[PDB]
């Protein structure tokens, strides 16, 4: 463990924001892609109609 | 020398004409082309009745790829049914400028 | 030219869409899109994996056929002579 | 001719509040859009953080 | 002292079949070696063979049975 | 145009480049490259600034000053890895740029092509010298053959290559020129986007089913910007995981050793884009004509565009070339395993089995495909 | 009958956009203070008697 630590003395730390980000992280996400299909809704929920009088 | 193998040929016309999509959007053959330089002026001496039905399919076909929908199989085209109507005009463009080519060749 | 005004020319079609309030994000997004997912998947797994398949056939082929070629000295030529 | 033109339904996409046809639309509408901007709102503050 | 838990684990996965199995083999190299050395022969490769899947074994083991 | 605030600054008249840039409907996440490709680009420059900033280039000094980066410099330990991890990403994200390119065939523009051709072989040098920056072991040897490597010009390489080292050896002034050319080369690169962007304004973008997109379109803003945003922030965590819990993943390079010239590594091998390359180069035991291939390699990319065999451009309508297209995606990624292979006898073969593959898929294959399909529908 | 919070705080707050701009700072200011607050203990529960802050104990200040 002594050197493994010596190489990495960062290391302990490093995994805190990594903790840190992750509980952040999963609340972004959808709400975008909700957002996202927010605006996209009218998009996909286009009709057409072809009528020509033809 | 081909007769019945003629015969066999059309099943994988057939079988290959099913195994691209657009069969399966309501496509035709014609509108599927890439452009090019005949296929521009061709466009121009098409009438309106196929022209606007050209358009309308595209534009429907457009928006359901939007969606990942495909067509409801029933209403797929058919093969037995493939509107050549591009190339009675496209053979024009070709033939006219091949002369062109060759007339200012010598 | 200018982008939107003069691209094509188009008589005869209509639209129709909603304020994105007046409708849901996700119109039963699970039940009724999970098969939208499983019906298009086959049609590209058809022509996908089958190289897949060829390389990991060949990567462990050639690794075993690597391996005793190399791992033993004594395998053809053993050590009487 | 042209007036044979209808609206078909967009229910589905919709969602209850003023699936109606004899509701005021305005009843919701206060809380109806709240939702959507509450998402936009709350998605900042991440962004910021 | 002390006596250590890994000779101990040691002998738990030695134990294992696979390992003394190979273990022949190194005295099947072994024994035709004591009389043929003379040529190349060394038992070397069948020890790795003979101390590889030993250890894995011992892998888990011990690391729990130290501090 | 009246009391537009877009006009009055003319600047924010060529900003309608974007926002009203008009877009087909239907648009994959395929798409959302181009974008993150810039992006990917920009962060680059920052991190790979402030490494300068208390990073030095000297044969002395290099390593221990990176040393020293990790070690004293405020979180020099995430922006390293920032700049190194981040350039990997910066692949993936273009190659696939690519994929999409062929895939539907949107290589059928001419010139907006060619100018991602030359685009890419920029790319490569510059981590090639970011990589013998750390001056490592391996970035030593590493380029002390690949620049060896050109030698094999009959007449003129033996005096330019110690050329381009200025010197008999690798020695220092080898080492401080990349430093400068390093260091500029991207602003270059940025350049050269607004041009290989520009003329896409002019034919637009195009769309999966290889149609003229015409009859539809899109404002730009309120939508593909989103698509963009969320694309955007895929790309976060992508480097986010892999640079913050497990550093070395990627970080393949052992070398943390001082560069030794008498020391030679028992293994020697670039980093992994790099391998494929020199996995052919293995492959050929004439020096001069192997080096032949690896440069008719890449660029007969610019080659493929006249190629175009058939009546329809994108490949999603043709089952065979898009059989043929996901073969070919094999036979790389074996050489990059090959490439990552000792050259023992099966690899010997394996890569001579495959190297021949490669081009014959491209070379001979793929346009006679369409020439039977196009006779297929009948067309 | 009294409206959700959805139909108050539009009304009170998401209507103007400079309100609707304005908390979003607010809670985000109290939000980190709570929030990191929160993380460091689940992740020291998950890591006891690993860390000084646990481990120094023993020896610290002899
Ligand atoms: C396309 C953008 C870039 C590429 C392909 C690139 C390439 C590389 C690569 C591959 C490394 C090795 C990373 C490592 O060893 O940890 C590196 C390191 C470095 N790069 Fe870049 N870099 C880019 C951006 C920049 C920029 C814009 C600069 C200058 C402002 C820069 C200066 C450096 C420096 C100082 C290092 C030292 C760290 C090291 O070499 O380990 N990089 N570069
Ligand atoms: C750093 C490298 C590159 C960057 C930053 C870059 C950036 C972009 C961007 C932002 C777009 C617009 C998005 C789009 O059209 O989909 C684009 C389009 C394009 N790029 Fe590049 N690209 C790069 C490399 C390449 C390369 C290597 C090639 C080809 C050899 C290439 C060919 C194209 C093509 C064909 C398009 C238009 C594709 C289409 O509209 O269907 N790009 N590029
Ligand atoms: S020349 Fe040194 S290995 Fe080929």
């Amino acid at each position: 463990t002594f050197l493994r630590w010596a190489a990495e003395p960062e290391h302990d730390h490093r995994k805190r924001m990594g903790l840190k980000m992750l509980l952040m992280m999963g609340l972004l996400l959808p709400l975008v892609y909700a957002m996202k299909r927010h605006k996209w809704s009218v998009l996909k929920s286009r009709k057409l109609a072809y009528r020509p009088p033809k | 020398a081909v007769s019945a193998s003629s015969r066999w040929l059309e099943g994988i016309r057939k079988w290959y004409y099913n195994a691209a999509g657009f069969n399966k959007l309501g496509l035709m053959r014609d509108d599927t082309i890439h452009e090019n330089d005949d296929v521009k002026e061709a466009i121009r001496r098409l009438p309106e009745n196929l022209y606007n039905d050209r358009v309308f399919r595209i534009k429907r076909a457009l928006d359901l790829s939007m969606r990942q929908q495909i067509l409801p199989k029933e209403q797929w085209t058919k093969y037995e049914e493939d509107k050549s109507y591009l190339e009675p005009y496209l053979k024009e463009v070709i033939r006219e400028r091949k002369e062109r080519e060759e007339w200012a060749k010598k | 030219g200018r982008q939107f005004g003069h691209l094509t020319r188009v008589r005869h079609v209509i639209t129709y869409s909603l304020s994105p309030f007046e409708q849901r994000a996700f119109p039963h997004y699970f039940s009724k899109g999970i098969p939208n997912v499983l019906r298009r998947t086959r049609a590209c797994i058809l022509r996908v994996a089958p190289p897949f398949v060829a390389f990991y056939l060949v990567y462990t082929w050639g690794t075993q056929e690597f391996e005793k070629s190399k791992r033993k000295n004594p395998a053809a030529y053993e050590n009487d002579r | 001719s042209h007036t044979d033109i209808k609206v078909p339904d967009f229910s589905d996409y919709r969602r209850p509040e003023v699936l109606d046809s004899t509701k005021s639309s305005k009843e919701s509408s206060e809380a109806r859009k709240g939702f959507s901007y509450l998402v936009t709102a709350t998605t900042t503050v991440g962004v910021a953080y | 002292e002390l006596v250590d838990p890994l000779t101990t684990v040691r002998e738990q996965c030695e134990q294992l079949e696979k390992c003394v199995k190979a273990r022949e083999r190194l005295e099947l190299c072994d024994e035709r070696v004591s009389s043929r050395s003379q040529t190349e022969e060394d038992c070397t490769e069948e020890l790795l063979d003979f101390l590889h899947a030993r250890d894995h074994c011992v892998a888990h083991k011990l690391f729990n049975s130290l501090k | 145009m009246t009391n537009i605030r877009k006009s009055h600054p003319l600047m924010k008249i060529v900003n309608n480049a974007f926002i009203d840039l008009p877009a087909p409907s239907n648009i994959s996440s395929w798409w959302n490259f181009g974008s993150l490709l810039g992006i990917c680009l920009i962060l680059q420059i920052l991190t790979g600034l402030f490494l300068a900033m208390h990073y030095t280039s000297d044969t002395t000094t290099a390593f221990s000053s990176v040393t020293h980066i990790c070690r004293d410099v405020n979180y020099g330990w995430i922006i390293r890895y920032m700049h190194a991890n981040g350039a990997s990403m910066f692949f993936i994200c273009l190659y696939m740029h690519v994929g999409r390119g062929l895939y539907y065939g949107s290589y059928t523009f001419l010139e907006t092509w060619n100018i991602g051709v030359i685009l890419l072989l920029t790319v490569m040098a510059t981590a090639f010298m970011g990589y013998v920056l750390p001056w490592g072991q391996m970035s030593f040897w590493g380029a002390t053959v690949i620049t060896n490597l050109l030698s094999a010009i009959p007449y003129i390489g033996t005096n330019l290559v110690e050329w381009i080292w200025g010197g008999f050896s690798v020695d220092k002034a080898t080492l401080t020129r990349f430093f400068a050319f390093h260091f500029i080369l991207p602003f270059i690169i940025m350049a050269i986007a607004m041009v290989h962007l520009l003329f896409l304004h002019e034919t637009g973008s195009n769309n999966p089913t290889g149609i003229s997109s015409d009859v539809d379109k899109i404002p730009f803003h309120p939508y593909y910007t989103i698509k963009d945003i969320l694309g955007a922030l895929l790309l976060i965590l992508a480097l986010m995981l892999l640079v913050l819990f497990a550093p070395d993943l990627l970080g393949d390079p052992d070398n943390y050793t001082p560069a030794n010239p008498l020391n030679t590594p028992p293994h020697i091998k670039p980093e992994w884009y790099f391998l494929f390359a020199y996995a052919i180069l293995r492959s050929i035991p004439n020096k001069l004509g192997g080096v032949l291939a690896l440069a008719f390699s890449i660029l007969i990319l610019a080659l493929i565009p006249l190629l175009h065999t058939s009546k329809q451009r994108s490949m999603m309508f043709r089952p065979l070339s898009q059989c043929l297209f996901w073969a070919l995606v094999a036979d790389l990624l074996t050489l990059t395993w090959i490439g990552g292979q000792p050259v023992e006898h099966p690899y010997i073969t394996i890569g001579q089995l495959a190297s021949v593959l490669y081009f014959l898929l491209i070379l001979v294959l793929m346009p006679t495909a369409g020439t039977i399909e196009n006779k297929l529908l009948k067309w | 009958v009294a409206p959700t919070l959805t139909a108050r705080l539009y009304s009170l707050l998401f209507r103007r956009t400079s309100t609707f701009a304005l908390t979003i700072v607010v809670g985000a200011l109290f939000f980190e203070r709570a929030f990191d607050q929160g993380a460091d203990a689940i992740y020291e529960h998950i890591n006891e008697g690993k860390l000084w802050k646990h481990i120094k104990h023993k020896y610290e200040n002899k």
